[PDB]
C-alpha cells in the first residue's frame, strides 16, 4: 500500500494520486513534511500561491477519464516529503479524505553514518532503585540501524527497548536505545557496550561505572 | 421489463434526473440464448412500470417501434416542385 | 458511457434582436387590432 | 502576520466528549472560515468539517451526529466538540482557515459548477490519545556531561503518558545545538525520551543549565540543572 | 445452438469430416413446444461455437437467413434484351 518515488536531484519527480477523472475537477495538492504540518501547495488543478515556487506542475482539471498528477520539476533535498490531493469531481460527491499519500525520496543523499553519543545512569536514577544507559544514534543517512548491547563480553537481551528510524526535518535520521537494569548489577560489571550497526559500519560506544 | 437507476451524478436533490441508466434481458444471435445489457435512456423514453425501481420503453402500450438506419440523414435539404408539361 | 460533464441540452439567441424583432411584430400587429392597444407574450396554455 | 496555534487536554477516555481550541493571529474569526483536519498515525488526512457566521456551518457525513462545531466571538477563538469518542478518534488534530471558490464547467444558471475550499494556513498541530489508561507526568534525571575540543551534554526524562513534551532549554533561550530525540513506549504503556546539547570546551562555569520540560496533560514542569 | 457430431463413416484420418450430423431445439407449429430434430450439415455451413462439440450456422452473426422456395428454378434460361422504339 505505502507508495514511493524516487529520482536524481535536478530533475523533474511525477507523482500520481487519486481516483480516475469522470468530470471536470478541481484538485486540490499538500506537502507534509515529516514533522511539520501539511502544506497547501496548489489550490486550482495548477494555481500556485507564495512562498511555493514553481515549477511544481499538475494536471488540468479538464480531463477526463485521467488521472491527476503532480510533475515536480528541477527537485532538490529540500522537497522530500508526503504528498496528498483533495478531489472535486462534478460527477462524485465531496471528498472528505485526502487521497492516499505517495512519498517522494531523491536519490544520492549525504551518505553519512550517525553520531552515538553513550550516556551512563545519572546518580539521581540510581538512587531510585532503578538503573538505565542510553546511546542515542544521530545523523544517519539511511535509517536503517540495528543496536546490540554487551554486558562487557556477553551480548545483551533482556530489557532493551528501541526506537524506529525517524527523518528530522533536516536531511537526518534519528534513533535511540535503552536497557533497564538495577544499580547494582551496572557497578558490578566492568564495562556495558552500546553496539550500533550500519549499512556495513559497526561503532563502538562503551561506559563504565564509577 | 427494464431495470433502471439514475446516471452516476452529484446534482443537487432539485434537479431531477433525466437520463437512467438501464440494464435488460436482451436476445441474442442464437434463439438459444439470452444477454443481461445496459443502455441509457432519457426520462421522457421510460416509464415507471409497476422494491426495484424498474422501467419501460414508453411505445410499449401504444406503438411498436423501428430503429433508424444510422446509414441515413435528418438534413432538410432543398427541394423544388416541378409541374407537367401544360401546367 | 458520458464522457465528461452531465450538462443540459439548451438553445441561445440575442436577447438585443429578440426585442427587436419583437418589436416589428408588434408595430405590424397594431394594424390589425387598433393603435392604442396592448400586445404582451405568453407561453404555451397546455398540451402535448 | 497571521498565524494559528491549536490546543487540547491530549488525552481522552472511551465514550467522552473531545474539546479543541485553536489560538489566532492577524485576522479574526468573522473575517474567514474555518475548518479542522484531523491525521491518526501512518495515515491520510480526514476532513472533519468547517464553519463560518451566517450558519455556513456543513459537517463530514462520516462523523456525523456528535460532532459540534462553534465559535466565540469576542475572545476570537475557534471551537469544536466531539461526542462519542473512541480509539479511531485517536489522531493529531488540525485548525485552519478554508478559502473558498468556484469551478465551473457549463452555465452558471443550470447550476453547472460547484463550490470547492481548499485550506492555505495550518496550526502546529494538537496531538490527542484515547486510551482508558490514566496519565502520568514525567520523572527526570538528568545525563551528566561525561561520553579540549568539543563536548555534549544531555537531559533524560524516564516515564510518561502520554505523548508529547516540548523541551527548552534555560526556558527558551539556550536553543542552538538541541538534538532532542523522539520517545519510546515501553511495554506498560509509558514513554521515554532523551534532550541533548553540544557544548565547547568552554564549558567550566558556573552556568545556568537547564532543560526546561512542560507535560501539559499532568500539568507538570520538571527542570533540573546538569553540570559535571 | 447445435450440438454436432461426424457422419457414419469409416475414413482415413487424413480425411477429415465434412458432413456434420448436428441436433437441435427446434421451433414446433405451437408457441409452446419445441422439438429436439436432427439435420446433416457441411463444414462450411457451420463453426465450432464455444466437453460437447457445439457448432452453429455461419450466417449467424453476419447475416439473416431465408430458405429458396424448392417450387422455384436455378437454371440459366436465355434472355434477350430488347430495345424500346426509336432506339
Ligand atoms: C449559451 O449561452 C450560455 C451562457 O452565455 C453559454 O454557457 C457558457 O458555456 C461556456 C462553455 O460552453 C462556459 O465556459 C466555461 O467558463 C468557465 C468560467 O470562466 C469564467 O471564469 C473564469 C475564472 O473566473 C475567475 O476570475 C474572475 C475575475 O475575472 C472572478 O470574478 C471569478 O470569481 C474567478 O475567480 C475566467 O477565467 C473566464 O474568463 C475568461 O474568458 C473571458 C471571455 O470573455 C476572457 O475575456 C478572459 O480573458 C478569460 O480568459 C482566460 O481563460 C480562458 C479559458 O478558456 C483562456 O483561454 C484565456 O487565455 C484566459 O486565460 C470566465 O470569466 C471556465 O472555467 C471554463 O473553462 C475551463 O473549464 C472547462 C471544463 O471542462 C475546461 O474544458 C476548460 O479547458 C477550462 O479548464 C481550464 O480552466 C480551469 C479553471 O481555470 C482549470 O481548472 C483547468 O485545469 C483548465 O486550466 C488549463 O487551461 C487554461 C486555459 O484553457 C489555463 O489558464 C490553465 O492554467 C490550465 O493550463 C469554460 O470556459 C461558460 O461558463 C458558460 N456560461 C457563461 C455565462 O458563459 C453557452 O456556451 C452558450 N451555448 C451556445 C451553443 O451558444
Ligand atoms: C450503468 O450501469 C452499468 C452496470 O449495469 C455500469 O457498468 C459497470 O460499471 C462498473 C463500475 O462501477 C464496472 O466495474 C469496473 O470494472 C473494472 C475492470 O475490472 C478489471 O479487473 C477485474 C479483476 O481485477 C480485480 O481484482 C484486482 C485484485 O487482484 C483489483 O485490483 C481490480 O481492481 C479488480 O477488482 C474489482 O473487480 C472485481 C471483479 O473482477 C470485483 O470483485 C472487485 O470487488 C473490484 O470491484 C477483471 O475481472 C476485469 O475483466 C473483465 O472486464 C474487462 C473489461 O473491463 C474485460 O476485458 C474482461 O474480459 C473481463 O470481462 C477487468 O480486467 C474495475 O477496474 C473497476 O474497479 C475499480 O474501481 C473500484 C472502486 O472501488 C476499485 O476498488 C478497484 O480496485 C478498481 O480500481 C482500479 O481501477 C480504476 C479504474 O481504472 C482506477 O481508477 C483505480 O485507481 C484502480 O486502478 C470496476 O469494478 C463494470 O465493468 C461495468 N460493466 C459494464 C458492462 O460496463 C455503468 O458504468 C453504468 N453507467 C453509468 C453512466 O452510470
Ligand atoms: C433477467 O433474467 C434473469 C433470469 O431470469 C433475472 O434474474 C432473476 O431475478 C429474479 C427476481 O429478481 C431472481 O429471483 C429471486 O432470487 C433471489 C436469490 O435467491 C436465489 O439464490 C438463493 C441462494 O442465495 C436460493 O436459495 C434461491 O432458490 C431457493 O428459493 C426458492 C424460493 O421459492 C426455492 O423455490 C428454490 O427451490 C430454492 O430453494 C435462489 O436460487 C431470491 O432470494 C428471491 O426470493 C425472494 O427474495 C428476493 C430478494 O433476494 C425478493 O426480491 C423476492 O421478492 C423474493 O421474496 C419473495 O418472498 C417473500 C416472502 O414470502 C414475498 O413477500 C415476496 O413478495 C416474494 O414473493 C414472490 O417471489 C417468490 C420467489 O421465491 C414467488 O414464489 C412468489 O410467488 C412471489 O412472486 C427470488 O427468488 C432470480 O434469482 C434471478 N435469476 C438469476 C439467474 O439471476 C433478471 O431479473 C432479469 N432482468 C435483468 C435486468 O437482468
Ligand atoms: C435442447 O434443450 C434441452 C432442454 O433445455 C437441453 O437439454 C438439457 O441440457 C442441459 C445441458 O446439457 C442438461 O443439464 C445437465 O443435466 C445433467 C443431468 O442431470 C439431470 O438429472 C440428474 C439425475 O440423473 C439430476 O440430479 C439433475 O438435477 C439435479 O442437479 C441440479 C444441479 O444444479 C440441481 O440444481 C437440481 O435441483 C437437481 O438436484 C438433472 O435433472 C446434469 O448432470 C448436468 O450437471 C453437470 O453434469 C453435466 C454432465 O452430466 C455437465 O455437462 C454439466 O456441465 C454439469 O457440470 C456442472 O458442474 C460442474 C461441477 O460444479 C462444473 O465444473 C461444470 O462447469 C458444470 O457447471 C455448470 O452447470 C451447472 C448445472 O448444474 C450450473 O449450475 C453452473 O452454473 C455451470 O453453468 C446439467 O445440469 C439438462 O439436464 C438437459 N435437459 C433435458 C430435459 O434434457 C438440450 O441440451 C438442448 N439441445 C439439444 C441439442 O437438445
Ligand atoms: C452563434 O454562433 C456564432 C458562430 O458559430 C456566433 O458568431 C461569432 O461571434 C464571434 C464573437 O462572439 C465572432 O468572432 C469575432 O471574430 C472577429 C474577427 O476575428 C478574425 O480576424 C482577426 C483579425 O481582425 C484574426 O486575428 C482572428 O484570428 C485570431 O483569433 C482566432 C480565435 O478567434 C485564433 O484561432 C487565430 O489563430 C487568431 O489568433 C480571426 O480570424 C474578431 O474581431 C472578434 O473580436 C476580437 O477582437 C476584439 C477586439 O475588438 C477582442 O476583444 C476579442 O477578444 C477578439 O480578439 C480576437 O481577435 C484578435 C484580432 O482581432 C486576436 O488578436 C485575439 O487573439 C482574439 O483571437 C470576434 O472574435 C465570430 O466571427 C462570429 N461568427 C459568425 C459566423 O457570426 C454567434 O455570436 C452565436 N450566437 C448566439 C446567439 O449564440
Ligand atoms: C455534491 O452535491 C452536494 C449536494 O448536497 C454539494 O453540497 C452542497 O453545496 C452547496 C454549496 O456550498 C451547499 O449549499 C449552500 O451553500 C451556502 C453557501 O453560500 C453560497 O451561496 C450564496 C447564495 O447563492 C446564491 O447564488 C447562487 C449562484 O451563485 C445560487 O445557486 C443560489 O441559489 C443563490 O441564489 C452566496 O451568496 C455565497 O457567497 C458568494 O457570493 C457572494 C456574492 O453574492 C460573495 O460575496 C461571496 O464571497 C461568495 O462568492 C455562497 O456562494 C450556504 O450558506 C447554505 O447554507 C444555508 O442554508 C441552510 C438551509 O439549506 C441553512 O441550514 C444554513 O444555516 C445556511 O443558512 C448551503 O449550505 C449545500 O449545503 C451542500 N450540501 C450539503 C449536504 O452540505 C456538493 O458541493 C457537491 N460536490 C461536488 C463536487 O459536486
Ligand atoms: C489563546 O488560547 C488560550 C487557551 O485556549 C486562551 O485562554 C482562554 O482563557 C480563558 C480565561 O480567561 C478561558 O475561559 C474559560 O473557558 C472555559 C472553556 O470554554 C469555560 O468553560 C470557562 O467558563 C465559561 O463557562 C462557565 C460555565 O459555568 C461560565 O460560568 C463562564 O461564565 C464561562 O462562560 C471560561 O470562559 C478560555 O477557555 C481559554 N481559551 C479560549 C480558547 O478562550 C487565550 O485567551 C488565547 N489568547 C491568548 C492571547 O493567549
Ligand atoms: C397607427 O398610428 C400610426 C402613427 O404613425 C400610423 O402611421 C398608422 O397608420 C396607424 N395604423 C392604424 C391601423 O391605425
Amino acid at each position: 500500500a505505502p507508495t514511493f518515488v524516487s529520482v536524481a536531484p535536478g530533475q523533474t519527480a511525477r507523482i500520481t494520486c487519486g481516483e480516475e477523472s469522470l468530470g471536470s475537477r478541481s484538485v486540490i495538492w499538500y506537502q507534509q513534511r515529516p514533522g511539520q504540518a501539511p502544506s497547501l501547495i496548489i489550490y486550482n488543478n495548477n494555481d500556485r500561491p507564495s512562498g511555493i515556487p514553481d515549477r511544481f506542475s499538475g494536471s488540468p482539471g479538464s480531463t477526463f477519464g485521467t488521472t491527476a498528477t503532480l510533475t515536480i520539476t528541477s527537485v532538490e533535498a529540500g522537497d522530500e516529503a508526503d504528498y496528498y490531493c483533495h478531489i472535486w469531481d462534478s460527477r462524485r460527491p465531496t471528498n472528505w479524505v485526502f487521497g492516499e499519500g505517495t512519498t517522494l525520496i531523491v536519490l544520492s543523499q549525504p551518505k553519512a553514518a550517525p553520531s552515538v553519543t553513550l550516556f551512563p545512569p545519572s546518580s539521581e536514577e540510581l538512587q531510585a532503585n532503578k538503573a538505565t544507559l542510553v546511546c542515542l544514534i544521530s545523523d544517519f543517512y539511511p535509517g536503517a540501524v540495528t543496536v546490540a548491547w554487551k554486558a562487557d563480553s556477553s551480548p545483551v537481551k533482556a530489557g532493551v527497548e528501541t526506537t524506529t528510524p525517524s527523518k528530522q526535518s533536516n536531511n537526518k535520521y534519528a534513533a535511540s536505545s535503552y536497557l533497564s537494569l538495577t544499580p547494582e548489577q551496572w557497578k558490578s560489571h566492568k564495562s556495558y557496550s552500546c553496539q550500533v550497526t550500519h549499512e556495513g559500519s559497526t561503532v563502538e560506544k562503551t561506559v563504565a561505572p564509577t | 421489463t427494464l431495470q433502471c437507476t439514475n446516471v452516476t451524478n452529484n446534482i443537487t436533490d432539485d434537479m431531477r434526473g433525466e437520463l437512467k441508466n438501464c440494464s435488460f434481458n436482451m436476445t441474442t444471435e442464437l434463439r438459444d440464448k439470452k444477454q443481461k445489457v445496459y443502455s441509457l435512456f432519457y426520462r421522457l423514453d421510460v416509464v415507471q412500470i409497476n422494491s426495484n425501481k424498474e422501467y419501460r420503453l414508453i411505445n410499449c402500450n401504444t406503438s411498436a417501434i423501428t430503429q433508424a438506419c444510422p446509414k441515413v440523414s435528418f438534413e432538410p435539404i432543398p427541394i423544388h416542385y416541378c409541374a407537367p408539361a401544360g401546367f | 458511457d458520458i464522457i465528461g460533464d452531465i450538462r443540459q441540452a439548451h438553445c441561445n439567441v440575442s436577447k438585443a434582436t429578440w426585442n427587436e424583432t419583437l418589436g416589428k411584430v408588434v408595430k405590424q400587429l397594431r394594424k390589425h387590432f387598433g393603435n392604442n392597444t396592448i400586445i404582451r407574450f405568453a407561453n404555451s396554455s397546455g398540451g402535448d | 502576520q497571521v498565524h494559528l496555534q491549536e490546543s487540547g487536554p491530549g488525552l481522552v477516555k472511551p465514550s467522552e466528549t473531545l474539546s479543541l481550541t485553536c489560538n489566532v493571529s492577524g485576522t479574526l474569526v468573522r473575517d474567514n472560515y474555518w475548518s479542522w483536519i484531523r491525521q491518526p498515525l501512518g495515515k491520510q488526512p480526514e476532513w472533519i468539517g468547517y464553519v463560518h457566521d451566517s450558519g455556513d456551518t456543513n459537517y463530514n457525513p462520516s462523523l456525523k451526529s456528535r460532532v459540534h462545531l462553534s465559535l466565540d466571538k469576542s475572545k476570537n477563538l475557534v471551537s469544536l466538540r466531539l461526542t462519542g469518542v473512541t480509539a479511531a478518534d485517536s489522531a493529531i488534530y488540525y485548525c485552519a482557515t478554508t478559502k473558498h471558490g468556484r469551478r465551473i464547467y457549463g452555465v452558471v444558471a443550470f447550476k453547472e459548477w460547484f463550490t470547492y475550499f481548499y485550506m492555505d494556513v495550518w496550526g502546529k498541530g494538537t496531538s490527542v490519545t484515547v486510551s482508558s489508561a490514566s496519565t502520568k507526568g514525567p520523572s527526570v534525571f538528568p545525563l551528566a556531561p561525561s561520553s579540549g575540543g568539543t563536548a555534549a551534554l544531555g537531559c533524560l526524562v524516564k516515564d510518561y503518558f502520554p505523548e508529547p513534551v516540548t523541551v527548552s532549554w534555560n526556558s527558551g533561550a539556550l536553543t542552538s545545538g538541541v538534538h532532542t530525540f523522539p520517545a519510546v513506549l515501553q511495554s506498560s504503556g509509558l514513554y521515554s525520551l532523551s534532550s541533548v546539547v553540544t557544548v565547547p570546551s568552554s564549558s567550566l562555569g558556573t552556568q545556568t543549565y537547564i532543560c526546561n520540560v512542560n507535560h501539559k496533560p499532568s500539568n507538570t514542569k520538571v527542570d533540573k540543572r546538569v553540570e559535571p
